[PDB]
């Protein structure tokens, strides 16, 4: 009943670009933060990025100044623009729902999407 | 000794208490507007939830997902009665809570003016 999608995943080259997309549906979109989480093999699922219900974003520090999220709340999708890819951002990208208080915390969202691979080669 | 300065912007947890910190890094108290959710912080930052005075009357704010997929610590558009532990409230058709002499239900009953509490027995 309630399903977020990813898409826009794939294989990129170091230092080009990527354009994530979650697409929402089976809730009030306009009434979540929603959230980018990334899991590389070898490593633990860590915070990407997130964007307030009024569209204030935030960032893990590794991605800042290279990663912008944002979110149509008229058609319940959200993007995470990702520029200068390195190798360190190769993983699976997760799109999360949430209510929850501090937008970093995976406890703080209570919807999950399947996840997209993303491949950087170097 | 040794100190740094540091920022923080938004919604952030230490442990388990929520803050949120304005742009220019500054905590936030009382009855704020965050992105026209409203919410309700200790004197001390910490936000509170339960009913609390506000200038538009005593608000509830709820923990996420009680009432129409509310957030964290929102004021909510409750209605009718609500018991939070030992205290009890009644929330009017206009989502705040009844305070003084009030008759519901053809029972009359009394309601603290300064916190919204039954005031039972």
């Amino acid at each position: 009943q309630v399903q977020l999608v990813e898409s826009g995943g794939g294989l990129v080259q170091a230092g080009g670009s990527l354009r994530l997309s979650c697409a929402a549906s089976g809730l009030t979109f306009s009434r979540y933060v929603m959230g980018w989480f990334r899991q590389a093999p070898g490593k633990e699922r860590e915070f990407v990025a997130a964007i307030t219900w009024g569209g204030t974003p935030n960032y893990a520090d590794s991605v800042k100044g290279r990663f912008t999220i944002s979110r149509d709340n008229s058609k319940n999708t959200q993007y995470l623009q990702m520029n200068s890819l390195k190798p360190e951002d190769t993983a699976v990208y997760y799109c999360a729902a949430g209510l929850g208080w501090d937008s970093r915390y995976s406890q703080s969202y209570n919807y999950w999407g399947q996840g997209t691979q993303v491949t950087v080669s170097s | 000794h040794h100190h740094k300065g540091i920022m923080r912007t938004g919604l952030i947890s230490f442990e388990n208490n929520n803050y949120y910190f304005n742009e220019n890094g500054e905590m936030q108290f009382g009855y704020i507007n965050i992105e026209d959710k409203m919410f309700y912080f200790g004197e001390d930052g910490v936000m509170q939830i339960g009913v609390f005075n506000t200038p538009d009357g005593f608000k509830y704010f709820a923990h996420q997902n009680t009432l129409d997929e509310n957030f964290e610590g929102e004021s909510i558009n409750y209605t009718g009665w609500l018991d939070l532990d030992e205290k009890r409230y009644y929330f009017t058709d206009e989502y705040i809570a009844a305070t003084g002499s009030v008759i519901i239900d053809g029972e009359e009953y009394y309601f603290d003016p300064d916190t919204a509490q039954l005031v039972i027995s």
